[PDB]
């Protein structure tokens, strides 16, 4: 049972924590760390790549893309990534056209992209128009608005809605689709998940003591924040959504959707 | 009485809210006089120490939202300043010198993202082309989203960095703050105490521009209006402006 999950965005926008939250367990280093040095020396996006058992039983690869819009120049910044998810693909359709195939084949391909939006209020930068429309096209993505707590409820309203008619405008695919296989239950869960992407996520690792009562979140001089509170933010629902609704239907469409794509396309090419 | 402030940073990362706070007024940007960075000029007048001040707040449009962003996008800004300079040494080479408007900007606020991490290679650089030319006065621009540890942390992260580029801040004759982590709102909001005060408002909790606890607003406020100005103003008149004349000759 595997599941190959990447994360999308500059650093700092609470990529590692978010992953380590969903997991409630630490996972992965933030890519960068406070060191600038630990960008690429390459200065263009490099695939990290890490590797994880939790349990129903599952078996997970994360994948972090340090030095995606960190650098001056990010001309190239998707490219890394477009080539990493078409590997997969190309890897697996190897395995599938070999005589002696294995029985079963390691599935590597990405099952799902957590794309980070900065909380800026912006309609979108020209980099991520450049790379959500590559990656949509081969991988399910699902837009996150980073640190979300930077914004009130009212500027999360406007934000959200601001983007959603950003992919409209561009026309892209965004995940949970719909198809006419699905019952009028599953249209109507996949339209109240998609009124609230992008997620306004918070991530911690930290458990925090609020009237004597502990739960994970953040405190500060003038703020307490909880993490699984879904009246403060939406991480509840992107963890259920991920791990239990849509996870299988991540794994099935990636294979039936995005791999069949690109399997057709190389088979003519 | 002139006061020419420039803001720098990428869009969204609250310039003009932090403009509407420091001055109190919602309409600094009212008066707008007219692949790259744009520039935009806002005229201004500001009742300041009771006497009447023309304030000119300097902004930018487009800085770090390209592919790449090198010196030849947020170069106008460069120009910018470089412009006011010499727009005052043509005044003061005059045969039939009048009385000069000072237009030279007195004060670069640099507007640093809350990642919690470290100043970015765009921030070096263009800091590292700036400081020589005006009084330079990193904030951390949103700072409501950071722990108080992030806070102490990030700071250490960013002056390290600084001091290791060689880029020199202004220093009052505060300075051990700086950067300063500051929030912006002109809008009024109940606490919970029951007091309208200026902030903003989230199902966390209320925080208070006006709180020396919750930000360091009133240290930046200080610095840049209530009591520092003249010091900004000097520094500019005496020195860098001196030293970029000297340089042209
Ligand atoms: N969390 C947080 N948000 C803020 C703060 N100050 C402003 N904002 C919000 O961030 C968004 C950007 O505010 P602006 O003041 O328009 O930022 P800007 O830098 O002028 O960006 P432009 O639209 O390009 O001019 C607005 O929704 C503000 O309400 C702050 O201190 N903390
Ligand atoms: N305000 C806020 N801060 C966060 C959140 N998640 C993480 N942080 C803090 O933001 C900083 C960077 O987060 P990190 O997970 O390392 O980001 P990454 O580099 O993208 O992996 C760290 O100081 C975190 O503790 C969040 O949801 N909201
Ligand atoms: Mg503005």
């Amino acid at each position: 049972f595997q599941f190959n999950i990447m994360v999308v965005g500059q650093s700092g926008l609470g990529k590692s924590t978010l992953i380590n939250t969903l997991f409630a367990s630490h996972l992965i280093d933030s890519a960068t760390g406070d060191d600038i040095s630990a960008l690429p020396v390459t200065k263009t996006t490099e695939m990290k790549i890490s590797t994880h058992t939790l349990v129903v039983r599952l078996n997970i690869n994360v994948i972090d893309t340090p030095g995606f819009g960190d650098f001056i120049d990010n001309s190239k910044a998707w490219e890394p990534i477009v080539k990493y998810i078409k590997e997969q693909h190309s890897q697996y359709l190897r395995k599938e056209l070999t005589a002696q195939r294995e029985r079963f084949i390691t599935d590597t391909r990405v099952h799902a992209i957590l794309y980070f939006l900065q909380p800026n209020g912006k309609e979108l930068s020209r980099l991520d128009v450049e790379a959500l429309k590559r990656l949509t096209e081969i991988a399910n993505v699902i837009p996150v608005i980073g640190k979300s707590d930077t914004l009130t409820l009212d500027e999360r309203t406007e934000f959200r809605e601001l983007i959603q008619n950003e992919f409209e405008k561009y026309n892209f695919k965004i995940y949970p689709y719909d198809s006419e296989e699905l019952t009028d239950e599953e249209l109507e869960l996949n339209r109240s998940v998609r009124s609230i992407i992008p997620f306004a996520v918070v991530g911690s690792e930290n458990e925090i003591e609020i009237n004597g009562e502990t739960f994970r979140g953040r405190k500060t001089r003038w703020s307490a924040i909880n993490v699984e509170d879904i009246n403060q933010c939406d991480f509840v629902y992107l963890r259920e959504f991920l791990i239990r609704t849509h996870l299988q239907d991540l794994i099935e469409t990636t294979s039936y959707i995005h791999y069949e794509g690109f399997r057709a396309r190389q088979l003519i090419a | 009485p002139s006061f020419n402030l420039l803001c720098v940073g990428p869009d969204g990362i609250g310039k003009t809210t932090l403009m509407k706070t420091l001055f109190n007024n919602d309409d600094i940007e009212a008066n707008l006089v007219k692949h790259k960075v744009k520039i935009k000029s806002y005229e201004s007048v500001i009742e300041e120490n009771g006497v009447k001040l023309n304030l000119n707040v300097i902004d930018t449009e487009g800085f770090g939202d390209f592919l790449n962003n090198d010196q030849k996008s947020w170069d106008p800004i460069i120009k910018e300043i470089d412009s006011r300079f010499d727009q005052y040494l043509d005044a003061e080479n005059k045969i039939n010198r009048h009385s000069i408007n000072d237009k030279r900007i007195h004060a670069c606020l640099y507007f640093i993202e809350p990642t919690g991490h470290y100043l970015k290679p765009l921030d070096l650089k263009f800091m590292q082309s700036v400081y020589e030319k005006c009084n330079l006065i990193p904030v951390i621009a949103k700072s409501d989203i950071l722990t108080d540890e992030e806070i102490l942390s990030f700071k250490k992260t960013i002056m390290n960095q600084l001091i290791q580029s060689n880029i020199e801040l202004f220093k009052p004759p505060l300075f051990s703050s700086l950067p300063y982590a500051v929030i912006g709102s002109n809008d009024i909001v109940e606490n919970y105490s029951g007091n309208q005060v200026r902030g903003r408002s989230y199902p966390w909790g209320v925080i208070e521009v006006d709180n020396d606890n919750h930000s360091d607003f009133n240290l930046l406020k200080n610095l840049l209006i209530k009591q520092f100005m003249e010091e900004l103003k000097e520094r500019t008149s005496k020195i860098l402006y001196e030293n970029y004349r000297s340089s042209k000759l």
